[PDB]
């Protein structure tokens, strides 16, 4: 809808929701250009308020400068953060292996105190890295994707955790800053006060009031009410100020001389100097909301305040206390409450402009550290801020975090969903964050504050539950960082359309009610009694007149790919999670073909998917090709739009792009030009639509396995393309350099054949597995040579033939054409790794087809192999002659409460069939809600269910009640969804009616060839005599604890002796054993392995006299 | 401090390298860091042959001797459960 | 009491060592802190490679290189001072520090 | 500890931990001969084969 | 992905010949805090008087 | 609780003067090798520092 080459999909659509959805990359993109300074930000944040709108650089500038010396008489400003164009295009970038960034120029200033000068240069800052129109990075030629990253925000939180043996509520506070100190103020076992400072272990709070300055009696005129506060004061131990400050300094300092004025100023600098101590912006905001200090003036000073340590230290002792709010003096009134460490008013989302924002400040704080070094070492009125500054640990540091980080990985691209997938990704885990085994099980749960916010569905179902989610599709990051919401705000019952970005905190000071809300077409509510939820997840019955939120559609709950299932309503959220985790990782076909039955959010999706080329301005095309598309703009200029054709994802999949439009045709802005990977007319398309049944056949249908036709075989319909690309590099070394050429020693000339004439293959050569692809020999010197090897050179006449060969030989069982080679050289001025001499790379490609093994999945969670590929005859066929393609079971359907695809077969099969209701008495009771242009349909149309508005029991059976013929007059489908069925094999009919239809379904990337393995005799260790282990070699099978418990319980001992000896480590047993196979001897004895040898010399080595005694 | 460099120049690498190897190391670093923020860029071993006044394959072999060894106790798995050792064929 | 532990184990000793047993263990005293030449890659005397100490490394063939047959065993050649032998006594052969 | 403060694996480091010589011989060994893949039914197929 | 080394070592592979070997000669070398050692050289080699025992 | 370590050192034929060390022994290499990679690239085992 309202996207100008959008295919005429048809829609269930009963309610029409106001907002559409935004731009899915926001996320990425809006960050980016937050920390660039970008003057899209800069109108753009100013368009909500924000008068002073700051950059991330700009933040970091101004919070670094002034630098200075220690004595106060030289200092160091920074402005002006510039940036440079870029120094390649992106497409050079990705194949020349160079980053895509762009250089820092920044206008530092140094001053003299003690004369007077400016030295304003224009520094070099380094190269910086740029986020590209699909939302990624590219460094060193491979495309990666920062993840956003949640943690709690920092502020002051608040529990209780009463003790069972005192059967007293224990409240506590942790003041938890950002790069900054601890500080928590308990209430101990005892009736005293927990006021240890950085785990220090004991303190009352006399000793920080007298520490902060404060007399007894000013203790006494804010503290009146508590006889906690009265019995700390009584056993405070210690009056007088300067006692208390040597008391922390002692119990802080402790190996430390006392100082009575460094410990006032230590503290003055531990809390508020805002050099060593700084909650962000976010958490002076978080406190000054949650104490009412900073009602009426914007967010500075983010060091402490006495003000608010007292005030902390009063709401500590009221909730201690129970109070339902306070005002502080001078502070509006807030409620006494505790806090929870998983509702999202506590815990922000670092975004990527966060993250880099971050690494760029710790960065800085070793380039400052630098500065302040050589701010006295050199010399006075000679240097320059050139002399001064170094930029090689914050270079470094960006390095750093774009390579071999936790937050940095792989743009995770076997399909473009699972692009966008990667992108618009929430974790939990990360540095800064909880890690994964320390983290408990609750922040695994959903609190009730993810709604609409973060997708309580999609996650991975592995060791990583609830840890990573992702956000939902109308989500929208706070420059707070939290994350925003919109809704329809609802005034006096009737709905406007005021859209209102409303965050997790304020959502919990309103009461909101749903999409499936019945409206009189003017906003007002038909209902007296309607759905509401309440702050704590609470669910009544409102009286219609409270409400002043409405959401702004259904489906504001769900993610991206999760919102991408039919019937989804009908699912459990098990298996809705398998099948929306699953349907990241289908494989791009051949074909790709469109779903019949789908969304409506196949084609916004694939539009924000980024491997879609959008024509970008309105116009009219030029000409055409297979690789690009010249277009003809309607004012003057023209422009290509250069296709990728088979270029290679991350993990082996295709990405072609072909055009879809004609030379004469017009062309509008926005829209789809070229179809991508899984696309197909602009919109998503992830696998195919086949004709299924759901009988059980044979036992080869058992427990999930699938069976197949050969027709998937024989028309490609199940089809991808696998592109591998193999490497090898020319290497100095001592004794000479290795050679990539057609000498290669000892090999027959009939195998040399296919290569070019320096030891290359050419383009096109089918290669098998095993075969030479890159010719090139080591030299490896002399050694004594054998006297037999010694005869049959002196015998056939043949030289020693010095060099040794290590071809780029192509690994076990792949194979398949070779499109294209990439070769780098040395010589030819290339940029190569030190002692590199020539680099080529090898695309290799094949065409896999569908096999048995192979993992298929539908869009419900219904996964599975497949168990046999039967022929073309042999197959439950209807009674037109048409097989069915594939064929599911029924017993693994009730069990797992996923019916959505029994639902999407029956509505497969009325969109394929085509129907046309009868209108001659009217509408039919059934079709009431069912809008017009749905009472007629042509076969093989495009339809979509929308999420939770889709279609319901009442429709789905009355549109499959009329369901008209195909050829002849042939109803084959019953009102009731069955039909008969003739057996292929024995040829009669089946005796009951078989549930039939089509349903979408998919191919996974968890081939046989990907996961097959297996191992006679190859590499072993290097420290231990144990066979290497891996695909990437022949690799072993690790045989495991629980394996030697099976043995031993069967008691078969020798077995257990051989798996444990003569496979493993008896190094001189292999070989005899090898040898006393070929000879087809008796298997030897087996000796000692060597992973007791080794035992036995670490201890000898431990000075411990090992003794080993047979009597 | 010539008793500190000594021992700085012996006890300090594992593999042991005579003195005036180390400390044209050391130069060849100074003027590649100099280098670095004058030039703007890392540079070529050709242009640090002209400075330093020898052959670019001389630069070539020191740059050879200045390789640290590594160790064979970290995980190169994010999720720590194999040694580095575990993988040399 | 067998070394060379030819499968006829019945007991598994665990005792205190003596420095006494400890150098009647080793095959040497290692003296240098030195591990392998730079550049010809060989390791060096007295060093914690030291194949005068620990073993050859090339099967029958000493350090000198002047004997390489493994007809010559067991003997020691006067310069290198190496005892030539199958190159996996590299894996037993321990040596000692005397303090 | 050596470069960037990881400490360095001591000689009862060996033995002692989750890459003790002890715990890691009693966790398993990858051995020859051996192989793997995934699996289909086999529903014609005699029970011992 | 696959990456290999080489402890710099020659693997000769011959058969251990137990019955057939160059004959050799043996030195007692004496240290001196009165213990004996005494070393296998070949017979066509010169004894070395002092020693690293 | 002293009694216990004082007749183990007295029942069997140990001597509490192996608590003191004297000598110091060593692993052999090929426990600890420094294996080389492709290029010079050297793999120590950490207990040579
Ligand atoms: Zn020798």
């Amino acid at each position: 809808n309202s996207v100008p080459g959008a295919p005429n999909r048809v829609s269930f659509a009963k309610l029409r929701e106001p907002l559409e959805v935004p731009g899915l990359l926001d996320v990425q993109t809006d960050s980016f250009e937050w920390l660039i300074g970008s003057p899209r930000w800069r109108e753009s944040a100013a368009e909500r308020g924000d008068v002073n709108p700051v950059g991330g650089l700009e933040e970091v500038l101004y919070e670094l400068s002034p630098i200075e010396d220690f004595s106060g008489s030289m200092s160091l400003s920074f402005s002006d953060p510039r940036f440079d164009d870029v120094k390649a295009p992106v497409d050079e970038c990705k194949d020349k292996d160079m980053t895509y960034a762009a250089p820092l120029f920044v206008t530092a200033e140094f001053i003299n105190n003690n004369t007077g000068e400016i030295k304003s240069q224009t520094v070099f800052m380094g190269d910086f890295p740029m986020m590209t129109e699909k939302g990624t990075f590219i460094i060193n030629g491979t495309e990666r994707v920062v993840v956003s990253q949640l943690v709690r925000s920092p502020g002051v939180y608040f529990d209780e955790t009463i003790d069972k043996s005192t059967d007293k509520t224990l409240h506590s506070v942790k003041v938890i800053p950002s790069r900054g100190a601890w500080l928590e103020f308990d209430v101990d076992k005892r009736d005293t006060v927990g006021v240890r400072i950085d785990r220090k272990r004991r303190q009352p709070v006399t000793v920080l009031l007298k520490a902060l300055g404060w007399t007894s009696e000013q203790i006494v005129e804010r503290f009146g009410f508590s006889e906690i506060m009265r019995s700390t004061l009584e056993k405070d131990n210690t009056v007088g100020t300067d006692e208390a400050l040597l008391d922390i300094y002692r119990k802080l300092r402790p190996g430390e001389p006392p100082t009575k004025e460094s410990a006032q100023t230590l503290l003055e600098n531990l809390f508020f100097k805002e050099k060593r101590y700084d909650l962000a912006r976010v958490g002076r905001y978080k406190v000054n909301k949650k104490l009412g200090l900073h009602v009426g003036e914007p967010i500075t000073s983010s060091t402490l305040t006495e003000e608010d340590v007292v005030a902390t230290i009063e709401y500590l002792v009221r909730l201690h206390e129970g109070q339902t709010t306070m005002t502080v003096p001078g502070g509006v009134e807030v409620p006494v409450e505790t806090d929870d460490i998983d509702h999202f008013g506590n815990r922000r989302l670092r975004t990527v402009g966060e993250l880099i924002q971050n690494q760029i400040r710790v960065g800085m704080s070793r380039m400052e550290r630098v500065v302040r070094e050589r701010m006295t070492t050199q010399d006075v009125e000679a240097i320059t801020p050139q002399t001064l500054i170094n930029i090689r640990p914050v270079v470094a540091a960006i390095k750093e975090f774009f390579g071999t980080s936790q937050l940095s990985q792989f743009m995770d691209q076997n399909n473009p969903l699972s692009g966008l997938t990667h992108k618009r990704r929430l974790s939990a885990l990360g540095p800064g964050g909880l890690s994964r085994e320390r983290a408990g099980l609750e922040v695994r749960d959903v609190h009730p504050s993810h709604y609409g916010r973060m997708c309580p569905i999609e996650t991975p179902e592995g060791p990583n539950i609830g840890l990573i989610g992702s956000l939902s599709v109308y989500a929208r990051v706070n420059p707070f960082g939290f994350i925003e919401t919109p809704y329809r705000k609802v005034v006096d019952g009737v709905v406007s359309d005021e859209i209102v970005y409303l965050t997790a905190d304020e959502e919990d000071r309103h009461v909101v009610a749903q999409a499936n809300s019945p409206i009189d077409a003017d906003g007002r509510f038909v209902e007296p009694r309607v759905l509401v939820r309440r702050k704590a997840g609470e669910v009544e019955y409102v009286p219609s007149s409270e409400v002043d939120y409405m959401d702004v559609s259904p489906r504001q709950m769900v993610s991206v790919a999760t919102a991408m299932i039919p019937f989804l309503e009908h699912d459990d959220a098990n298996r809705a999670l398998m099948g929306a985790n699953m349907q990241r990782q289908a494989v791009p076909l051949v074909r790709s073909e469109a779903p019949l039955v789908g969304t409506g959010m196949e084609l916004r999706a694939a539009i924000d998917a980024g491997d879609v080329v959008v024509a970008e301005e309105s116009g009219v095309i030029e000409e055409v090709s297979a690789d690009y598309i010249t277009v003809m703009h309607d004012n003057g200029t023209r422009r290509t739009y250069r296709m990728r054709k088979f270029a290679r994802s991350n993990h082996g999949t295709c990405a072609n792009q072909c055009p879809i439009v004609d030379a004469g045709d017009r062309v509008e802005a926005g829209q789809v030009i070229a179809d991508g990977p899984c696309t197909d007319d602009g919109e998503m398309a992830l696998g195919k639509n086949l004709l299924v049944a759901i009988m059980p056949w044979e036992g080869h249908n058992y427990e999930d396995a699938i069976i197949l036709s050969n027709r998937l075989v024989e028309e490609d319909v199940l089809t991808s393309i696998h592109i591998e690309e193999h490497e090898i590099d020319a290497r100095d070394t001592k004794l000479g350099a290795e050679e990539i050429t057609r000498d290669i020693p000892n090999i027959s000339d009939e195998v040399l054949a296919d290569l070019d004439e320096r030891g290359i293959v050419r383009i096109g050569a089918e290669v098998r597995d095993g075969d030479i692809l890159v010719g090139k020999v080591t030299p490896k010197g002399e050694t004594e040579l054998t006297p037999e090897e010694r005869l049959l050179r002196a015998i056939f006449g043949e030289k020693a033939r010095e060099v040794r060969d290590t071809s780029l030989k192509v690994p076990h069982g792949e194979s398949g054409k070779v499109i294209g080679i990439r070769v780098f050289s040395r010589e030819d001025e290339d940029e190569l790794p030190a002692g590199v001499n020539e680099l080529v790379r090898v695309y290799v490609a094949q065409k896999r087809k569908i096999s048995d093994g192979d993992k298929l999945a539908g869009r419900h969670g219904n996964k599975g192999v497949i168990g046999k590929i039967l022929p073309v005859e042999d197959m439950p066929f209807l009674a037109d002659g048409t097989p069915v393609d594939i064929i599911l079971n029924t017993h693994g359907v009730p069990r797992r409460m996923n019916i959505g695809q029994i639902l999407e077969t029956h509505l497969g099969w009325c969109a394929h069939s085509g129907w046309k209701v009868d209108a001659a008495k009217g509408v039919p009771d059934w079709a009431a809600r069912l809008p017009d242009e749905l009472l007629e349909a042509q076969p093989n149309a495009i339809v979509s269910t929308p999420v939770f508005d889709g279609a319901q029991e009442a429709e789905l059976q009355g549109l499959l009640s009329c369901t008209l013929p195909n050829r002849d007059g042939d109803v084959l489908v019953d009102a009731d969804g069955k039909a008969m069925l003739f057996d292929g094999r024995s040829g009669e009919p089946f005796p009951y009616p078989v549930t039939v239809g089509y349903m979408y379904i998919m191919k996974l990337h968890h081939l046989v060839d990907d996961k097959i393995h297996a191992r006679s005799t190859g590499p072993y260790s290097m420290i231990t005599q144990q066979p290497l282990g891996g695909k990437a070699q022949f690799g072993g099978q690790r045989f495991g604890e629980m394996e030697c418990w099976a043995m031993q319980a069967y008691g078969a001992a020798y077995t257990l002796q051989e798996l444990l000896t003569i496979k493993s480590d008896d190094t001189v047993g292999r070989v005899k054993v090898y040898e006393a196979i070929v000879k087809g001897e008796n298997i030897p004895e087996p000796g000692i392995p060597e992973s007791f040898k080794v035992l036995l010399k670490e201890l000898q080595s431990l000075c411990l006299n090992v003794e080993v005694l047979s009597s | 401090r010539q008793a500190i460099t000594r021992a700085m120049a012996d006890q300090a690498r594992t593999i042991r390298i005579p003195v005036h190897m180390v400390e044209v190391i050391n130069k060849l670093g100074r003027i590649q860091r100099e280098l670095l923020q004058d030039l703007g860029r890392e540079p070529t071993p050709e242009e640090l042959a002209k400075e330093m006044d020898i052959t670019p394959e001389k630069v070539l072999e020191i740059q050879q001797y200045a390789r640290e060894p590594i160790s064979l106790d970290q995980t190169i798995g994010d999720e720590g459960d194999s040694q580095l050792g575990d993988f040399i064929e | 009491g067998a070394m060379l532990d030819v499968n006829f184990f019945d007991e598994l000793r665990i005792g205190l060592a003596t420095a006494e047993d400890i150098r009647q263990w080793s095959y040497g005293e290692v003296k240098k802190p030195e591990t392998i030449n730079y550049r010809t890659l060989k390791p060096e005397k007295d060093g914690l490679f030291c194949e005068k100490i620990f073993g050859p490394t090339r099967d029958w063939e000493c350090y000198c290189g002047k004997y390489k047959r493994v007809r010559f065993k067991g003997i020691i050649c006067e310069r290198c001072g190496v005892e030539v032998t199958r190159a996996k006594v590299r894996r037993e052969r321990m040596g000692h520090i005397e303090l | 500890t050596g470069p960037g403060n990881r400490p360095l694996k001591s000689l009862s480091d060996l033995l002692k931990g989750k890459q003790g010589r002890f715990r890691q011989n009693l966790l398993g060994k990858r051995v020859d001969y051996s192989g793997r893949s995934v699996i289909v039914v086999g529903p014609q197929l005699k029970l011992h084969q | 992905r696959v990456l290999r080394g080489s402890r710099l070592g020659a693997v000769s592979y011959e058969t251990d010949r137990n019955h057939d070997l160059a004959p050799r000669q043996i030195a007692r070398y004496r240290t001196d805090n009165g213990e004996e050692f005494e070393v296998p050289f070949a017979d066509d080699a010169e004894i070395p008087g002092t020693w690293l025992c | 609780k002293r009694l216990k370590v004082v007749a183990a050192f007295q029942q069997s034929g140990n001597s509490p003067m192996g608590m003191v060390l004297d000598a110091v022994p060593v692993i052999p290499p090929e426990l600890r090798p420094m294996v080389q990679l492709d290029g010079g690239r050297f793999a120590t085992s950490d207990l040579n520092d």
